[PDB]
DNA sequence: CTTTATTCACAAGCTTGCACAATCCCTGCTGGACAATTCTGAGTGATGGCAGCTCCCACCTTTCCTTCTTCCTTCACTTAGACTACATTTATTCAGCATCTGTATTGTTGGAGTAAGTTCCATGTTAATACTCACCACTGAGGATTCTT
DNA sequence: AAGAATCCTCAGTGGTGAGTATTAACATGGAACTTACTCCAACAATACAGATGCTGAATAAATGTAGTCTAAGTGAAGGAAGAAGGAAAGGTGGGAGCTGCCATCACTCAGAATTGTCCAGCAGGGATTGTGCAAGCTTGTGAATAAAG
């Protein structure tokens, strides 16, 4: 066979810490991959062309942001800022 | 082959009901039917054309997700 | 005997089809229908059943919305009756 | 840019009903819930509910329940409070404040409030009136009955006026509050930290949770300098 | 040493190092900056978590302790910002929100 | 004196503002329009002449085109005026609300 | 310190575009409507172009910012670069 | 060593060097191969071929002999397939097709 | 000391010249050209570098551009590129 | 798959006018235009006009002008004409034929052909007619008085039949027709080629320029077989 | 004709009994982290100059405010038929089983085809240039329109 | 049926100035050429999963009938929008100055790719439960009919 990756386990976690007696079911956890894998793609390109408009050969984590502010509504985006330089701050902040 | 009253009068009754639909017209059915033919004929026409090009004789959830898609009509749940 | 008004059964229909989830056309006319569009555009093809799942259920979320657009120009129309003209007029304010 | 325009005070004999508009402005008005706080000098600060104008999608508290309805009207962006049979303990300060749907989000923005003159998890805070200098320590505790996940707000009320938001998700600063204010804490025990203080800081805090469905607020801090 | 994470280090749940890899062959760039899986992974972990917090709360008040994707379709589509997100999204077995307009009502 | 039939002046504006090509919304007070507008998300911010001028070419179109879609709204519900509600059914059905 | 200025979109401006998008009759509360439409639309635009503008650190708003956020809201738009 | 640059090579007016530097640098793929911009090029003149010849078409039944985006647009919005690729497509000074629905002629 | 931009402005104007001799271009209508020619160009690469990547392949051949050629442009339109692709590299493969 | 439907033979009096219709299934209905042509003994095929469903967009040859009109109904996917004041040499039989609106593409479909019984570039064809054994080679040459840029077509005729489509775009084959026919030449100077007969190629090839406005076909080469 | 007690049918809630999918556990294995080196791309500064402001002006076209008319919208009635609701008959689908074979996938090999580095020269961009086309002014004919005939 | 003043739009003319097509200067990037490496056709095998067929019980679809209620046509009344004139006010095009900011250039230095190793996290397969689905029973409720005032 040939051992194809997804984000089940990921998004397991993620439901286990938001919400700790609560199951899913294998449709929803399909409905979930496709979500990160749509989100992923859009947030990418995005980042990808914010590259090749300022004449930029790679993608950090200021193009993330930016593109991360295009894409959401306004709370949303604001909340996804938010966790993302916190992310960041705590990576760089430890090695 | 026909095969298009396969989608019956009491089918597109319900798919109008979901839709919130009171009053139904009588000629709302051939209607329908001619939408989606022709909504069908686009997204296999992509899914067949990515078929083709995978060298494949079947065509696959994930040729009829990437037709869907191409056509802003994202679909979740099929990979 | 008992007999529902016109207009009850439709609104008990609407809540029952509005509640639930599963698929309101049949699998194998969908198949059938399926496979003969497919039919001119290759001689041959097979087809997965998650592939025709999901064109049943993309087929069926678009003529749920279609017809969600067609019922607001019913009303905008000040009729509870759709006509074909609704749709026709949906799928042009949609760009279809 | 926000605001949130509320009516002046109502006197208002009993067993009547009373209407309460929340005009608002300076945001898209149908993508933030409007929740509705009432406040007594005796019982503190209480949710009612909220109402949510993208689907028009109502909440009460169990006590609130059948005694307050909430209406939206999408056309003037207002957002009104009916209140029917009118019982002797209802004089009483009504603030609408606007609160987004995420669940991280808090009440951040407050009306003035209307004056009304009739003519679940428990917030503990441990100092109930403390006194500080002008450049000590603050530090105030919001001890859970149970367990949020993160999910606790810190707000400030000078006297008549209407709160102020200072920290959201326990550790967020809101928009505008300087760094000198600090939260910390998660699950159970929070607390709010003032750096150096200022005359300003002359107020009472309180602690509001809103991980569950009944939101409760804390019992407040009076807080002077000098 | 060991060998810890980089979602470790970030304290987050989704993988730095796959979303890395998916952004260093996905096409995108000549190269990645090694935060941007950070921000990228930390934005992802947080919809997630709104989603299903949001769907476990559906679920509960159908009471119900599996999510099914009626209950994701129930949370995305009563949220304004999740709906102007995936306007254009489909999600299978998720039905339609009930809603029956004002004038179709009797009386 | 002389009078013109009430849509007689309303047709051949049609066929007059139909073949014609440029804009119709005056310059200035578009560019004071967009200037206000952007004050709101960046202060002291200084747009091309350019960037304006594409603004108002797509926002004329936008409304141009809604303007079409309200017209076949109206037209729909047997009237020659067009009114708010066949805005919002547009708006509506073309996904912008 | 501009204010006030969606009303400069004059009622004849709106009769004019009304009178290329083929419209005959106009009612006297659609110039109101069409003012906030046109506000929504052009806060969503600017507010993309503006990102954009930011992302380049820069103070000026070119053309290309407009061309990039009218294509990011499915508006493309030909003639002005790009 | 010489002439014969690849765009003669094809039969082209269309550049495939640039169109093959643009496909390179446009971040698309790892590997591009040498038919690509040349099939690229082909279909980009073969577009603009029947652009520009509608548009001049569009010209010359307007007693006029020089192309504005007037008449590119009447171009464009006249034919049921080239209105399918650019009907998202805003084309600025091009105006609107001249057409009045048939209920608002008077009669 | 500013550097160059650089369009298709020369080319369209030899396709005109081809398809019509005696027929002049305005600037907006060269304008114009030149964003059609690069939306297409983006258009068809993107989609062109969207079947490479779910096919996992690692290059672009005329293949993927035929394909994408199929998928985007309609009918009639797409045949008549296609044949023009097929016979420039049919040429370009000779010499 | 793609049908051009017809009726029957008409026998009509002057004075009045006749009505043809051309019901089409199989393809789109709106993208494609429909021409309409008329073959008479005397002169042979020629142009009549053209009818566009996407906009309804009518072109006329000039000396059928006021003779001819054409409609559309888009819900029945027909496309009707009228022939109005039908004069002593109208008896024709009149040919509806799918085009693309694509320059490039021709006349690929044609209907049956309707029988009406009544009671500008010139084309050069060098051959009128000539006779041919079961494997040679025959070239028939369509120089053609102004410049096309390409714009020709090749088409078959069998007698009593609708003419099939050969060449298009001068030199690329058609759906279905083999390699035996070969079209060649730009400019002014056309031909085309035929690498070795069968008993089908008993036939009246036309050759037909759409680079002008007015459509003109050629004066028709016969080829017998043996 | 106006409220109101039956009658009625429907969906909702409660209570077991399973079995299908969900959770978890074991095992390889492959992709991620560690670590040192090399190789850049992108941040600091400093310049030069252009283009975006801001102000002044004088004109005249656009806009705004009144007044009158008309004709379009909205309400109220009437009715005709086309829908809905329902019982009965009928046919079709579903679900499980079994066989079958065409295909999708994995594995290996190697040759064709593409990336990389130098050179250089031919092409494409910019600046300077000379007329062309189309834009107003101005008569001038033709239809279109509202009106008295 | 017809006759007629009356504003509005195309059809030509003539001028000319705005822009477009034409002509050097050069620099940059594309072509020639060679080498190195890796990517994907091309067979070969093999399981597997999509096709086809049967079959007996669910299950919906089809049909015909009765009866309601709704779409649509007609009319009349009223008010809200169009057309027009006269006054006012602000857009526009031109002409400055001023400077703030954008793009260019050079340097270098921190970060990102490279590459080899090694392990530990994750995907696949298999037991293991446990939630919710089904079936049956009771119930509250809304809809529609028959009674009483």
């Amino acid at each position: 066979r040939s051992r194809k990756e997804s984000y089940s386990i990921y998004v397991y976690k993620v439901l286990k810490q938001v919400h700790p007696d609560t199951g899913i079911s294998s449709k929803a956890m399909g409905i979930m991959n496709s979500f990160v894998n749509d989100i992923f793609e859009r947030i990418a390109g995005e980042a990808s062309r914010l590259a090749h408009y300022n004449k930029r050969s790679t993608i950090t984590s200021r193009e993330i942001q930016t593109a991360v502010r295009l894409l959401l509504p306004g709370e949303l985006a604001k909340h996804a800022v938010s966790e993302g330089t916190k992310a960041v701050t705590k990576y760089t902040s430890s090695k | 082959r026909d095969n298009i009253q396969g989608i019956t009068k009491p089918a597109i009754r319900r798919l109008a009901r979901r839709g919130g639909v009171k009053r139904i017209s009588g000629l709302i059915y051939e209607e329908t039917r001619g939408v989606l033919k022709v909504f069908l004929e686009n997204v296999i026409r992509d899914a067949v054309t990515y078929t083709e090009h995978a060298k494949r004789k079947t065509v696959t959830a994930m040729d009829v997700v990437y037709a869907l898609k191409r056509q802003g009509r994202t679909l979740y749940g099929f990979g | 005997p008992h007999r529902y008004r016109p207009g009850t059964v439709a609104l008990r229909e609407i809540r029952r089809y509005q509640k639930s989830t599963e698929l309101l056309i049949r699998k194998l006319p969908f198949q059938r229908l399926v496979r003969e569009i497919a039919q001119d555009f290759k001689t041959d093809l097979r087809f997965q059943s998650s592939a025709v799942m999901a064109l049943q259920e993309a087929c069926e979320a678009y003529l749920v919305g279609l017809f969600e657009d067609t019922n607001l120009c019913a009303i905008h129309a000040k009729r509870v009756t759709i006509m074909p003209k609704d749709i026709q007029l949906a799928r042009r304010i949609r760009g279809e | 840019e926000v605001q949130l325009q509320q009516s002046g005070p109502e006197l208002v004999e009993p067993g009547t009903s009373v209407k309460m508009p929340c005009k608002a402005s300076g945001y898209t008005f149908t993508s933030y819930t409007i929740q509705w706080v009432k406040q007594t000098p005796r019982q503190g600060l209480e949710w009612i509910g909220y109402i949510y104008p993208y689907n028009a999608g109502t909440k009460y508290n169990e006590k609130f329940k059948g005694k307050a309805t909430l209406t939206s009207d999408k056309s003037s962006s207002t957002v009104y409070m009916e209140l029917s049979s009118l019982t002797s303990e209802d004089s009483a300060v009504y603030y609408c404040a606007r609160k987004s749907s995420r669940l991280r989000s808090t009440l951040d923005y407050w009306g003035q409030g209307t004056s009304v003159t009739v003519s679940d998890i428990k917030m503990t805070q441990s100092p109930s009136s403390m006194h500080a200098s002008l450049g000590e320590r603050v530090t105030i505790t919001c001890k859970a009955s149970q367990d949020i996940r993160s999910y606790l707000s810190w707000y400030q009320q000078k006297p008549w006026k209407s709160p102020k938001t200072l920290i959201y998700y326990a550790t967020s600063l809101a928009d505008g509050v300087p760094s000198r204010f600090s939260g910390s804490g998660s699950g159970q025990d929070f607390s709010l930290t003032i750096n150096n203080l200022e005359s300003d800081d002359t107020a009472t805090y309180y602690c509001l949770q809103h991980g569950e469905s009944p939101y409760t607020f804390g019992s407040g801090t009076k807080l002077e300098i000098k | 040493a060991k060998a810890k994470s980089r979602s470790s280090r970030a304290g987050l749940q989704f993988p730095v190092g796959r979303v890395h890899r998916l952004l260093r062959k996905g096409n995108y760039a000549e190269r990645v900056g090694a935060g941007a899986p950070v921000y990228m992974a930390a934005v992802l972990e947080y919809l997630t978590a709104e989603i299903l917090e949001l769907a476990g709360n559906a679920a509960r008040d159908n009471k119900k302790t599996r999510i099914i994707p009626r209950h994701l379709q129930l949370a995305i589509r009563n949220d304004e910002e999740l709906n102007k997100l995936l306007g254009k999204v489909t999600i299978a077995q998720g039905g339609v929100l009930p809603n029956i307009q004002a004038v179709l009502l009797p009386k």
